[PDB]
């Protein structure tokens, strides 16, 4: 009749049990469940309650949704998380593992689509850029095909970000690169300047 | 370096090359065959193989992942750490069609010619081997 | 706050509205609802009650999975089928067609591939072979290539026309043989290849 | 008389289009789907629109289309299987077994990547209305 143990109203959502992120991100746990009288979510954290002060930033809940939501994942966050969906005549639970992963130190990281292609008619001034975000001071350098410029002592950070070319000629056509690197490693990105 | 797991957003399965040559994902952290050994030839490429039937992940000519035991052209994956810090393999061989590296939500290859940059489907994550 | 009324979980299953088949075969109907209360689920034939008494070997519910099931379908089953979902808060319902297609007594059907064909060195045996499915005894003839060899009920028995065989075959045995089966609905007919080495 | 030739796969209908695109609907009230069944030998067919007069046909690397010359690439072989459903294979590339198919979705289904064990391949002549 009217009487309704908590069930999973959608499994599929909950497939994904270990939940593997990169420092900073945010984790979204869903256990959507199903009951009459609606049963009510709790969850807990490596089995015990997890309280709002548990945590810097405390962390937000959709009843509507079934969820538990963490912003700027940290290190600190590492554990099992698990719901537990109840009501008068049972209850039901799941439980999801979080690993949150530093991937610094790490090799400096391109903003893709930088360099980008260019091209222009001989006489105007054409434009590179470069930009890199790594966890040291990277070093950059452009070489084109020579070493153009290098970010080092007379060229400071800012400046190496943009490579710019006056008064092109059909010479400065070809490959130009974006190399950069640090301790770690380097990447790398060319981009092609068409004379016209 | 050390042996590492390369864990699957999507689904969030470890990538896994079987005796039997297939390549799929699970979830057993126990599980052997995910214990795997990234090589780097050049910066940028690299090679991925079991630390136990010693096979090298490869892509054959219609993007089909396969565990090989003679380390060739179909082996040399392209390393690339992401903007958001995830990590995507491409095929050297086939690079020009941007083939990567994948697994569906169920744990299951996912064919080069149906994967593209949009997916969390490959992006990995390389995790401690315990 | 928890009020709920009658919503599909699963479209995708109801998209093929029009069921056609070929009668003898299973059909099943599903209708899988979600709400709160968990909604009820009944099934309409053409608009008024489907009692179970309404067509020989009744039919199967399985409300676990939302479904009604026919069994051994039958011509007279065709018609329109609308499950009911509902609850206090409201009702939904959907319409499936059902056209079931009685092809039986039908043209006499050879297994593909056959005959197989063949060949043998001057002096050999060779053989051939057709097998025909029918509800009935087909009208099966050999043809040779005009000479009709071997003809069901003429020369050769029904055990007997299943296969061809030439012993001692020569050079002239080498041509196209034919199956050619058939019944007052029409027939059916493949050919295999002799080559004398 | 016209017939539809139903595929139980997905359930759809046979249509090609007038971009000669071969398809598959379930809109009983589409025009081009009233296939005209018509034999050359017996167990030899052109199925053309009673519409756009065009024949289906398959190319080369078993694609379905809409040709409006009807020719070698739109002889098919109408066989009824022992579970009373019809299969078409191309007479052209018969010797591989190109069949007429769709996706459970309403797509022509390319005759290489196809075969007999396939609900893709199944056909059901139904009445025109
Ligand atoms: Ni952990
Ligand atoms: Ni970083
Ligand atoms: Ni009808
Ligand atoms: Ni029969
Ligand atoms: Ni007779």
């Amino acid at each position: 009749n009217n009487k309704r143990a908590p069930y999973w109203t959608n499994t599929e959502k909950m497939e994904k049990r270990l939940h593997a992120v990169p420092a900073a991100n945010t984790v979204k746990f869903r256990c959507p469940a199903g009951g009459n009288p609606m049963p009510t979510m709790r969850w807990l954290k490596n089995g015990k309650e997890f309280k709002q002060e548990h945590r810097i930033g405390g962390y937000k809940v959709r009843n509507q949704h079934w969820s538990l939501i963490m912003e700027s994942v940290v290190p600190s966050d590492k554990g099992n998380y698990t719901c537990v969906v109840e009501n008068e005549y049972g209850s039901i639970n799941h439980t999801y593992h979080l690993d949150v992963v530093e991937r610094s130190p790490h090799r400096p990281i391109l903003q893709a689509g930088l360099p980008a292609n260019a091209s222009t008619v001989v006489g105007g001034d054409v434009e590179f850029v470069c930009k890199v975000y790594s966890d040291a001071q990277p070093h950059i350098q452009w070489i084109k095909h020579k070493v153009l410029k290098a970010a080092g002592v007379n060229t400071t950070d800012k400046e190496i970000e943009v490579l710019y070319i006056r008064n092109v000629t059909f010479e400065d056509a070809g490959e130009y690169t974006c190399l950069a690197g640090n301790s770690i490693g380097i990447s790398f990105h060319s981009a092609w300047l068409t004379v016209l | 370096k050390k042996p590492k797991l390369l864990y699957c957003s999507n689904g969030g399965h470890f990538l896994r090359i079987l005796p039997d040559g297939t390549v799929d994902g699970t979830r057993d952290r126990s599980d052997q065959h995910i214990q795997l050994q990234l090589s780097a030839e050049s910066v940028g490429e690299v090679y991925i193989k079991s630390t136990e039937t010693g096979q090298y992940l490869a892509m054959d000519t219609d993007g089909l992942l396969y565990g090989s035991q003679t380390p060739n052209e179909e082996c040399l994956f392209l390393e690339r750490l992401e903007e958001n810090h995830y990590n995507t393999y491409i095929s050297k061989k086939h690079a020009e069609k941007n083939w990567f590296v994948g697994l569906k939500k169920n744990g299951s290859c996912k064919r080069g010619p149906r994967t593209h940059y949009g997916q969390k489907a490959i992006l990995f994550l390389p995790l401690p081997v315990s």
